[PDB]
RNA sequence: UCGAUGUCGGCUCAUCUCAUCCUAGGGCUGAAGCAGGUCCUAAGGGUAUGGCUGUUCGCCAUUUAAAGAGGUACGCGAGCUGGGUUUAGAACGUCGUGAGACAGUUCGGUCCCUAUCUACCGUGGGCGUUGGAAAUUUGAGAGGAUCUGCUCCUAGUACG
RNA sequence: AACCGCUGAAAGCAUCUAAGCGGGAAGCCCACCUCAAGAUUAGAUUUCCCUAAAGAGCCGUUGAAGACUACGACGUUGAU
């Protein structure tokens, strides 16, 4: 259930022979230098910690830098962790690599990212309510989020009310997209879907939890 | 205030509250509840020796 | 009555009582139970008597089927307990084959079912089911749920049925 | 089953069962005579 | 003569160990309530924290009579509309063990700052050990 | 409550109950099968669009797995509407000598408030977390989500 | 859960129940997704630093980040 850390090239498709477009996003895909191993000893749980990218040295803290240091590492743009179990762990030992070949054609993967940002949105795009008249004497409602309760009981608004607020720019997870073609050399993953976030996001590719 | 602490004091020398005062008004002891907790508080064996007393009365 | 009558042991069966787990041995197999608290067991020459320790109705009760089940399991492990069931219908049929028997009722798939360890099913023909086990409870409960499957029907009789179960039958199209 | 307030015996196959602190009519001739209380 | 209070800098609070074991969960609460409120001392004033460090050791294996291990139920809110959860004593016991003798004592001790300040005194640990060694905690059967 | 707690209906947005409309599990059946009926369990989700009328409702058309019954100031006008009712104009029928009147009708007829506090939706600042710091995190807990048709096949088999 | 049991006494029988052992729902608790240590019980792990350090911020160039913020990137050892 280890994973692997890539960046978001954008979207194409894929031909098949018997004449069906797939639409597919590239995913760009450097070694994943594992950083540190997290064990039911140590850490009470399991786990792999992998950098991946290039972080330059005005930019690596003295803290970090020793951190990749004593896993023989050099520095990534960010550091992510996988929840692994005994299985998962077998071969990986800090210092090593994890690339494309994770990952097979034809397996179901899940990929996390972070969703666009829309900003401030009101109700109307947020959570898809109904708009209010656009004539008939409305007066200056026609976006308006309309009632928000009720009366003396409860007196109150509930907890979790849909509301006006940031959307987007938040962790999304799109699960059972499928690998279309995977290249180690060109540190490529050729995803079947539309995976969140904007080209040149981080993007996070895991085995399947449905399956 | 000195109920509770009257209490406090029998109960650590094996009485509770509502025994030892039948015992003082038994043996026609006339302290007050205020001096009683004062001694409980501040002079443990004076009130381990009063404890007997009223102990000794039942 | 059931607890003042005394469990009577044949020749091979022996039963210890060791801290409430009493364990019947015989040449059928092991058996074991757990004697329940307000029970006292005594042996004697070749007789087990139970006994309320406190006397109750409850403790009564209680050393009732303390009695009950430990005359059941010297004649299990003795004699052993035999179940048997019947399959009617036309594409009935019933395959044992080890600890596990496939049955053919009438569905789009057999269903497989796995006895308990203490059972152990035969089919001299296809479709009846003889089930011999060391304990009534164990060969009572993979009757149950093998009769569970498919249990018979009232219009036509058909499913899986006890050997010595009457089942009533409705008429169809009484007008 | 029939659930009701009023449960007794329709035959002389009829038999009161508690189980659970409720009572129950089983009935082993009539299966429309089972009866619940509630 | 003046009545005193214990001024705060001045009380010691001593550490004893309670085996719940096979205990019954109300009547171990109220005695566990006690010492930690300090009932037990003859210097008592309302106001100040006297009480003892109780240690419970074992709290899994508290007693309750009667139907009450199926049908004692445990609610809670969560602020959200509808949001009223119920769990068991025994699924509770199974789930945070601590929390029954917990909850069995909050109820039990006063509902203020000082309430909370003495509920601290209470160290729970289901199983037989408890990481107090160094305290070094006396036996009290209570 | 008259030193003012804005009516009905719609729109928007809800929230809870279960006496359940669908879906789920059951007993009985005057349950052959398919369909049902009745009752028990069950509130997780779901639970139409139009014509008419101000309607709520209701009738009807066409669907749907279903088109639930209710509570929430007959939920919701400091969120919208303003068609009905309930000002001042006018007319008809009716009553009254008349001024006028009518849970009779008819045509027309100003809907304010920049949000302090609680609540809620988002998003920050402070301090704390037993020296400080850069990261990575476990999860006590909380929220979301939970629907369902049809076709094929088993099999035109079981049943009739 | 309803419901259906197995064995079984009270109550020589019977009996799903009193002891004991099963099955069983879109419901409950997990599992999935998101958030989550102000969980003041404030947790853990790895590194770095302490006669102004390790770092953080101001400032600048900014961004599919954004009301302001915050968050992300970069500042000549540089493609912001």
């Amino acid at each position: 259930a280890i994973g692997l850390v890539g960046k978001k090239c954008g979207m194409t498709r894929v031909f098949t022979e018997a004449g069906a477009s797939i639409p597919v996003t590239v995913v760009e895909i450097s070694a994943n230098r594992i950083t540190q191993v997290k064990n039911t000893d140590v850490d009470g749980y399991q786990a792999i910690q992998v950098t991946t990218g290039t972080r330059r040295d005005s930019r690596v803290t003295a803290a970090q830098k020793g951190h990749f240091a004593k896993a023989g590492v050099a520095a990534g743009r960010g550091v992510w962790e996988f929840r692994a179990n005994d299985s998962d762990l077998e071969g990986r030992e800090i210092g090593g690599e994890i690339l494309a070949d994770l990952f097979e054609q034809g397996q179901m993967v899940d990929v996390t990212g972070n969703s666009k940002g829309k900003g401030f949105q009101g109700g109307v795009k947020r959570h898809n309510f109904s708009m209010q008249d656009a004539t008939h004497g409305n007066s200056v409602s026609h976006r308006a989020i309309g009632s928000t309760g009720q009366n003396q009981s409860p007196g109150k608004v509930f907890k979790g009310k849909k509301m006006p607020g940031q959307m987007g720019n938040k962790r999304v997870t799109v699960q059972g997209l499928e690998v279309i073609s995977v290249d180690v050399e060109k540190g490529l993953l050729v995803i079947k879907g539309a995976i969140p976030g904007a080209t040149g996001g981080d993007v996070i590719v895991r085995p399947s939890v449905k399956a | 205030l000195w109920i509770a602490r009257i209490n406090a004091g029998a109960r650590l020398n094996g009485l509770s509250y509502s025994r030892f005062i039948n015992g003082m008004k038994k043996a026609n002891i006339t302290i007050d509840r205020r001096v009683l907790a004062d001694i409980a508080m501040h002079d443990a064996a004076t009130f381990g020796a009063l404890v007997e007393k009223a102990k000794a009365e039942l | 009555r059931v607890a003042k009558a005394p469990v009577t042991l044949p020749n091979g069966v022996s039963v210890t009582l060791n801290d409430r787990q009493v364990e019947v041995k015989g040449k059928n197999g092991n058996l074991s139970l757990r004697l329940h608290d307000l029970v006292e067991l005594k042996q004697e020459d070749d007789v087990v008597t139970l006994s309320p320790t406190v006397d109750s109705k409850e403790a009564m009760m209680h050393t009732g089927t303390i009695r009950a089940l430990l005359n059941n399991y010297v004649i299990g492990v003795t004699e052993g307990f035999e179940r048997r069931l019947q399959l009617i219908g036309v594409g009935y049929r019933a395959q044992a084959t080890g600890n596990k028997v496939t049955l053919n009722v009438g569905y789009s798939h057999p269903v497989e079912y796995t006895l308990p360890e203490g059972v152990s099913a035969e089919t001299p023909t296809q479709t009846e089911i003889v089930l011999k086990s060391n304990d009534k409870q164990q060969l009572g409960q993979a009757a149950a749920k093998i009769r569970g499957f498919r249990p018979p029907e009232p219009y036509k009789g058909k499913g899986i049925r006890y050997s010595d179960e009457h089942v009533i039958r409705k008429e169809a199209k009484k007008k | 089953m029939k659930v009701q307030a009023s449960v007794k015996k329709i035959c002389g196959s009829c038999k009161v069962v508690r189980r659970k602190g409720r009572v129950h009519i089983i009935c082993t001739a009539e299966p429309r005579h089972k009866q619940r209380q509630g | 003569m003046k009545t005193l209070s214990a001024k705060p800098a001045e009380v010691t609070h001593d550490w004893f160990v309670v085996d719940a074991d096979g205990k019954t969960l109300g009547r171990l609460a109220t005695q566990i309530a006690s010492r930690l409120r300090g009932k037990h001392k003859t210097n008592y004033t309302p106001h100040v924290d006297t009480g003892d460090f109780i240690v419970v050791i074992n709290a899994e294996k508290i007693a309750v009579t009667g139907k009450k291990a199926q049908d004692k139920k445990y609610y809670r809110h969560s602020g959200y509309p509808g949001g009223i959860k119920e769990t068991n004593f025994t699924k509770l016991i199974a789930h945070k063990p601590e929390d029954v003798l917990h909850k069995a004592v909050k109820g039990m001790l006063p509902k203020g700052p000082l309430g909370y300040a003495m509920i601290k005194k209470l160290k729970l640990y289901a199983g037989t050990d408890h990481p107090h060694e160094a305290q070094q905690p006396k036996e009290l059967d209570i």
